[PDB]
RNA sequence: UACAGGCGAGAGACCGAUAGCGAACAAGUACCGCGAGGGAAAGAUGAAAAGGACUUUGAAAAGAGAGUCAAAGAGUGCUUGAAAUUGCCGGGAGGGAAGCGGAUGGGGGCCGGCGAUGCGCCCCGGCCGUAUGCGGAACGGCUCUUGCUGGUCCGCCGCUCGGCUCGGGGCGUGGACUGUUGUCGGCCGCGCCGGCGGCCAAAGCCCGGGGGCUCCGCGCCCCCGGCAGCCGUCGUCGGCACGGCCGGUACCCGCGCGCCGAAAGGCGUGCCCCUCGGGGCACUGCGCUGCAACGCCCUGCGGGCUCCCCAUCCGACCCGUCUUGAAACACGGACCAAGGAGUCUGACAUGCGUGCGAGUCGACGGGUUCUGAAACCUGGGAUGCGCAAGGAAGCUGACGAGCGGGAGGCCCUCACGGGCCGCACCGCUGGCCGACCCUGAUCUUCUGUGAAGGGUUCGAGUUGGAGCACGCCUGUCGGGACCCG
RNA sequence: AACUUUAAAUAGGUAGGAUGGCGCGGCUGCUUCGGUGAGCCGUGCCAUGGAAUCGGGUGCUCCAAGUGGGCCAUUUUUGGUAAGCAGAACUGGCGAUGCGGGAUGAACCGGAAGCCGGGUUACGGUGCCCAACUGCGCGCUAACCUAGAACCCACAAAGGGU
RNA sequence: CAACUAGCCCCGAAAAUGGAUGGCGCUGAAGCGCGCGACCCACACCCGGCCAUCUGGGCGAGUGCCAUGCCCCGAUGAGUAGGAGGGCGCGGCGGCCGAUGCAAAACCCGGGGCGCGAGCCCGGGCGGAGCGGCCGUCGGUGCAGAUCUUGGUGGUAGUAGC
RNA sequence: UACUAUCCAGCGAAACCACAGCCAAGGGAACGGGCUUGGCGGAAUCAGCGGGGAAAGAAGACCCUGUUGAGCUUGACUCUA
RNA sequence: UGAAAGCGUGGCCUAUCGAUCCUUUAGACUUCGGAGUUUGAAGCUAGAGGUGUCAGAAAAGUUACCACAGGGAUUACUGG
RNA sequence: GCCGAAGUGCCGCGGUCGGCCGCCUCGAAGCUCCCUUCCCAACGGGCGGUGGGCUGAAUCCUUUGCAGACGACUUAAAUAC
RNA sequence: CGACUCUCGGCAACGGAUAUCUCGGCUCUCGCAUCGAUGAAGAACGUAGCGAAAUGCGAUACCUGGUGUGAAUUGCAGAA
C-alpha cells in the first residue's frame, strides 16, 4: 500500500525471550516475573525481566570491588540486584555486611559473601519478598569497559584515523 | 551469482593487502636479532593477586614469623615462573596484609603502600656476581 | 459458535489445489507444489490463470482446521490403549483404525469404541477388513 | 616407534547389486588394443525339484488339457515384478471443423457418504438399596510424643423406608447428514416523495405611473411601487418503498421477571414545557443469549472426484538458465526409472547455548575395566588473570576520579511534579603506566638516583578485570573443497 | 559556454531554547600593566515554553549475505545530421510488476497485489465485437487519386485551393 | 470588390508477401471538436467474514496436563537476489510404544477423507516376512533438466532401404 | 535403353524430436506454428517436392575477450649445454 | 626582519610528484645472547637514492599452421 | 388449383370426426392428495399392432488400352446381334 | 456412420525399478614373522570315469605317506 504504511510493519523485535533458552531454572524464574508484574504496580521488577529474557551473554559479573563503593553509606545497606554473578577478585574484606541477590553466584562468593556478612539471597527471595520492587539498586555490572567494546579480533579497535 | 572464486573471496587473504587495504598491520620490519640461541620469557606477575591469598597463605611456610605475617617465597607459589630471568610484581587494587614476598626482581616502591610489615629482600642470584667457585651458596627455590 | 464456523469451511472451499506449473505436459515433473525460484515464471509474477500460489490468506478458520467435515478432530488410533484418551473428549474427537493393525485386532477397537459412543469411521474401516464392498 | 602388503583374528550409528572394491557370480575373468595398457556385463523358483510323466494338436519349437505345489498370479524369462511403451476393451466425444493440452462454470460417467434413531412422563416386568446400628479397611485436614474434628467404602446381618436401569405396555414433546423458504439485527446500494432557510430575494400577474426605442404604428425594451405566484442553484433537516450480503448477536448488543390484550400493543407517578393534542425529564435489582417452515436420512438420493463436450479467460511457447529484457528466428531438453552437486576437517570471527569462573581446560600419561568405552586421577602444560617497547628495559602500572544524559528505586506531594541515590549504557574532561620527550630534590660503589613538576607524541594499558572449555548454525582460510569442464 | 556591473524561479545551508538562560561564588602556569577577562567546576531560580506538523514508537551496537555488466520514460542536458545512439543531471519505474487501460506491447497510463462475499471507482469506454446510453445537446465534414477515427505510438512538411 | 484570420475537407503525400482507426462497418456517425446527464469498470477503495505476521493486552493459586499454551486487540501482508524464522519426507542409531503368515513391508488403484503446502490418512486389489509411529541422535538425506551418467522404451517406421 | 524409384512378398535401421505444425499484417529480444486482429478451418491419406521449420550435422574454424595455451622468430626478460 | 606592534614552516592563489624491501645519511642509543674489550655488523627515529600502468609485477615479436574456455557485453554479414 | 424457388407450402369445397365457458347442465372443477415449473406444443426418432407395395444392386479376381506410380480412369466376359 | 485422433481403467505384455534378502565388499582395530640357485615370484601345458571353467595337483599328475576325525562321496555310475 503505503511506504508510510510499510514503515508500520517492519518495526522492531528486539522483543525475544532467548532463541533457546536451556535453563529450566531460568525459564520457570521468568514466568514467575511474568505472573507478577502484570498482577502488581513495579517498574523495577519489569525491567528484570528483559535482561532475563534476550540474552546471557550479556549479563555482566561484578566484582565486590565496586559493588561496596555505591553502598558508601549513600545507600543504607539496602539489595543489591546483581544480573550475572558475584565474583571475587578483591580483598578489603568489603562493606561489613550486605544483601546480595542475583540470579547465580560463584562457589567462592557463597562463602565469601556471607561470611563478610549479611546473607547470599537467591532471586527467587527477591521475586517473593519484593514483587515490589522498592529499596533496590540494580547494582551493576560492565562488560563495556577497555576490552571488548568493538576492540576484537586481533589487534583491537583503535584511537581512530583509519583502522 | 557465484563461482566460488568470486564471492566466497578470490583465493588467498592477499589483494586486501595486496592493492587493496585496510585492517592489519603496515610499515612492517622493525628490529631483528636474538635467533633461536637468545629466546624465551622475561616473565612479569603481579604481586596483588597472591596478596589477596597471603593472609591464608601459611602453605607456603611461616616460621618465626606470625601467623598474620607470613613468610612466602612467591617464586614457586607462582606457575610458569620458571624459564624467565626474573618476576617482578605489580599492586594493582588496595592490598590490606602484612605478607612478605620474596622475588628475584621486586617492583620495590611497590612495598611502600603495604609498608605495614612486608619483607622485600634481593636474591642472592639477581646479582649474579656471587662466587660459585666449586663452594656453595645462593640460588632460588622454585617448583613448576 | 462451533456450528458457523464449520459451516463457513465446508462451504466456501479453497480447495484450489496447488499443481506444480508445467505439471501436465512432463509426467516426470512433480504434481507437488515447488515455488517458481525463477523471475522468468508467470506464476511467480502472479499472473491469474497461471494456478494461484500458496499463500497463509487461503487458510481456514483456526477451530476448523485439522477436522473431518463431521466437526469432529481425526486421530488415527494404533491400539486399545489410545481409546481411553479419546474417551474424555468423546464428540470432540473421532476414532479411525491404523493401516497397521490386522483384522482381529481391529474388532476389539470397535466393541470398546461403542461403549465410549465414538461411532464414525472406527467400525467401517473394520468392516471393509473382515469382507465387505 | 611404524604399518593401505602377507598370514590369522576382532569390530563399525559402513554399503546393500546403477550401491559396495575393477570384481557378492569362473574377475583382473570374457572382451578391447600391435603394444605400453584398458577392462566389463552378470546375485534371489521353492520347504523340497516336488524342474510339468501321461493324453492331444503341431514338421518341430510351442500350445491346450492333466499331473505337482501352501502358492505356477512361483515353470530354471523363475520372490516382489514400478515408471515408459504396447495391446485389448469400455466410457466420454464426434467424423462442419483449428490445436499450449490448464484454469473457471455446468451436464453426463464413476464412486463413497447419510446418530447407533432423540427427549419428558407414567404402568407392568427386572434389579438394587440408603439412613441408623453392626463388622473389616485404603483417606482427609492436620497435628506430626500426641491429640482432636471430618471418611467413605465394601462385606453384609438387624430396623424403617425408597430409588435406578434395560425391554415391553400406556401418554405428551419431537431430535438424524444435506438442500430449500419465512423473520430479527448489522452493513451497503436502490428509486421516489416532502419542508425550511440562503442567494436585498426575484422571475411572475393583475393594478398603477414614467421613460426610451420603433417615429409607419403596432410592438419592443427598461425602471419603480402594491401582488396569487414558483424557480435554478447552494446548504440542511424530514418521510416512505424495496432489495443484496453477512450474522443471529453465546457476559452489560438486546431483553424479561404484576396485569390485560389472539395479536401487536398498552396500563405509575411527580416534575416542567405545551398548557389544546401531547411531549420531554426523573426514579429496583438479578438471570440470560438464534426464532417459523418443508424434504428425506432406510426406499431413494443430494453430493464428491476424473475425463469429455459446450461456455469463459491471462493464454507474452513448457520450464530452467543467461541476460537490461527469454515466447523468443538465444541456449539445453524425444520420453521415463535409478544415480546425481555447499560436504567433512584443522585452525579461525561473530552469534547463540551449556558449565565452571580469577581461573579454566580429565583422557600426553597413569590408575582401572563389564573393555576401542565408561569411571578415576596427576603435575601440569596451553590460554587467561597487566602492560608496553625494535631492543635493552621499564620510580617500576595501588593514592585514587569528576561531569552530563541515565532505567529503576528512595523521599516528599492527593496527583502534576519536586528533591535524593543513580545502574546498564553513552559522550566528555582528568590523573596513573610503558614507549617517546622534557623536568632531575635529598642521596650515592664515582654515575648512578628518580623525590618533584609537566608535554599539539603514541599504545591491543590501570583508573575498580572475564575468561576458558565444550557444541551448533553462519562467515573465513588450507585442503580436490558446491558439482562438472 | 569558456563576458558581466546587474540578475530570477525550483534547488541548498543555519536558527526557532531545560543538550537552554540567568543569579550566586571558585580556580588558572592563561589572559589582563590591574581579577581585568575567558573557560571550566559546586550551589540556587525559571515548563509545557518557546513556529507548524507528524512520529500504528524511536535511538544505538555488533555481525554477515547479495550487489559490484544495469536498462527505460517524463523533465533538464553534452556530443552527433540523426538514431530504439553514446554520455551526464534530477526523479520515478523496469530490473524485483502482475492485475485494470493503451486492439496487441517488460519500462507509458491507472494502481503496488493476503483470502473471499457484497457494495463503490480509477484508467479507459458505452453501434456490434466487448461489459456499457444507436442518450441528450450544438456546431463542422461529402474526401477518384490516400475520408476520418485517442498521449507515448507506429510517421510527415514547406507551399497551394472562388 | 480586395487583402487576411483559422476550421475540416482536397492537393502536396510514390515501395515492395495481400492489410489493417485492432475488426466490422459508420455520413442529423458508431466521424471530428465540444457540453450535459445517466451508466459500464482493477487483485484499487469501503463494510463484513476469515488466515498468518507484527503490535498491545489478558488469563495458572494448585489439583487436566501444550502456559514455548489458550483467549481478546487493531493495523499490516506483491516480492527476484538474499537473510532469518517455523515445519514436512527418507535412511540408520539410543530411548519408548505398536503392528504381523488368522496375511508384514513393498507395489497398483478416472476409490474416500485431511492439511495453505511439504505431505498424511484410510479402504479395495496385488503380495508373502518382517515393519512403522513417537521422543532424542546423525547423514553418502529429497531432483526435471546438467550438449547429464547408466538402464529401459517410443514417434521416426514398417518408412529410407536391402 | 539398363538399374532404381514406384508396387509386392520377405527383411529392416538411422539421423532427429520442448510441444507441435494453415496464412496475412501488428507489436515484440526491434524478422511469429503459437500472442493480438482479421482471413480461415478434410476425416483418413499416397506419390512428389525442395519455400519454410532462422530443419539437422559441427560449444562459429573467422572476430573480440580471458591477467588461457601452444608452434615459430628475435636486437625480449633470465639462464644454459 | 622591522621603530615595534607585528609578520615569516618557501614562491599571490589554484599543477609541479612517489610504498615495504634494500642501500645511503644523521642520532655516539640499543643488540650481537656463556663474560668483557675492540673492529665490523644488525636494530629503532627522521631524511636521501624510486617505481610516469605514477596506491608502487621483473618482460619483445609472429601465428592464414593455430588450439582452448567464453562472448552477440563485440566485429565482419542479414534484418531493425 | 396456384406459387418453380430455394414450387415441398398456401388457398378453396364437402361431409366425417376431435376440440371449442361458442352456449346450457349433472355429480364435479377434489384423481401431481396444505410452496417445490413437477414433463402437458410438435419439427424428428424409437417400438410394437394391420391394410397395401417395392422383387435387388454394388464390390473382388479376370480383361481392354481409351487409361495408370498404386488405387483410379476406361472397356470386356456368365448363354449372348 | 464405422474408423481415425486422443484419453483412462481393468486384465496383460514389455522392462528390471522398488521392497525384503546377502557364504560379499568396505573401513577401522588387534595378533603374528615367516621367500629364494636347497631352484623363487610369475608362466606354460597337461592330469579328474564321464570337465569347458574355477579350484586342486604334476608322469608318484582334482593326489601320495604319516596323522586326526570316525563313515561317507553323490549328477549318475562304482568299489563292496
Amino acid at each position: 500500500m503505503g511506504i508510510d504504511l510499510v514503515a508500520g510493519g517492519r518495526n522492531k523485535r528486539t522483543k525475544r525471550v532467548a532463541p533457546k533458552s536451556d535453563d529450566v531454572y531460568l525459564k520457570l524464574l521468568v514466568k514467575l516475573y511474568r505472573f507478577l508484574v502484570r498482577r502488581t504496580k513495579s517498574k523495577f521488577n519489569a525491567v528484570i525481566l528483559k535482561r532475563l529474557f534476550m540474552s546471557k551473554t550479556n549479563r555482566p559479573p561484578l566484582s565486590m570491588r565496586r559493588l561496596s563503593n555505591f553502598m558508601k553509606g549513600k545507600e543504607e545497606k539496602n539489595i543489591a540486584v546483581v544480573v550475572g554473578t558475584i565474583t571475587d577478585d578483591m580483598r578489603i574484606q568489603e562493606v561489613p555486611a550486605m544483601k546480595v541477590t542475583a540470579l547465580r553466584f560463584t562457589e567462592t562468593a557463597r562463602a565469601r559473601i556471607i561470611n563478610a556478612g549479611g546473607e547470599c539471597l537467591t532471586f527467587d527471595q527477591l521475586a517473593l519478598r519484593a514483587p515490589t520492587g522498592e529499596n533496590t539498586i540494580l547494582l551493576r555490572g560492565p562488560k563495556n569497559a577497555r576490552e571488548a567494546v568493538r576492540h576484537f579480533g586481533k589487534a583491537p579497535g583503535v584511537p581512530h584515523s583509519h583502522t | 551469482m557465484t563461482t566460488r572464486f568470486k564471492k566466497n573471496r578470490k583465493k588467498r587473504g592477499h589483494v586486501s593487502a595486496g592493492h587493496g587495504r585496510i585492517g592489519k598491520h603496515r610499515k612492517h620490519p622493525g628490529g631483528r636479532g636474538n635467533a633461536g640461541g637468545m629466546h624465551h620469557h622475561r616473565i612479569l606477575f603481579d604481586k596483588y593477586h597472591p596478596g589477596y591469598f597471603g593472609k591464608v597463605g601459611m602453605r607456603y611456610f611461616h616460621r618465626l614469623s606470625n601467623r598474620f605475617h607470613c613468610p612466602a617465597v612467591n617464586v614457586e607459589r607462582l606457575w610458569s615462573m620458571v624459564p624467565a630471568e626474573a618476576g617482578a610484581g605489580a599492586g594493582k587494587a588496595p592490598v590490606i596484609d602484612v605478607t612478605q614476598f620474596g622475588y628475584t626482581k621486586v617492583l620495590g616502591k611497590g612495598m611502600l603502600p603495604p609498608e605495614r610489615p612486608i619483607v622485600v629482600k634481593a636474591k642472592l642470584i639477581s646479582k649474579v656476581a656471587e662466587k660459585k667457585i666449586k663452594a656453595a651458596g645462593g640460588a632460588v627455590l622454585l617448583t613448576a | 459458535m462451533a456450528v458457523p464456523l464449520l459451516t463457513k469451511k465446508i462451504v466456501k472451499k479453497r480447495v484450489k489445489q496447488f499443481k506444480r506449473p508445467h505439471s501436465d505436459r512432463y509426467i516426470g515433473l512433480k504434481t507437488s507444489w515447488r515455488r517458481p525460484k525463477g523471475i522468468d515464471s508467470r506464476v511467480r509474477r502472479k499472473f491469474k490463470g497461471c494456478t494461484l500460489m500458496p499463500n497463509i490468506g487461503y487458510g481456514s478458520d483456526k477451530k476448523t482446521r485439522h477436522y473431518l467435515p463431521n466437526k469432529f478432530k481425526k486421530f488415527v488410533v494404533h491400539n486399545v490403549s489410545e481409546l481411553e484418551l479419546l474417551m474424555m473428549h468423546n464428540r470432540t474427537y473421532c476414532a479411525e483404525i491404523a493401516h497397521n493393525v490386522s483384522t482381529r485386532k481391529r474388532k476389539e477397537i470397535v466393541e470398546r469404541a461403542a461403549q465410549l459412543d465414538i461411532v464414525v469411521t472406527n467400525k467401517l474401516a473394520r468392516l471393509r477388513s473382515q469382507e465387505d464392498e
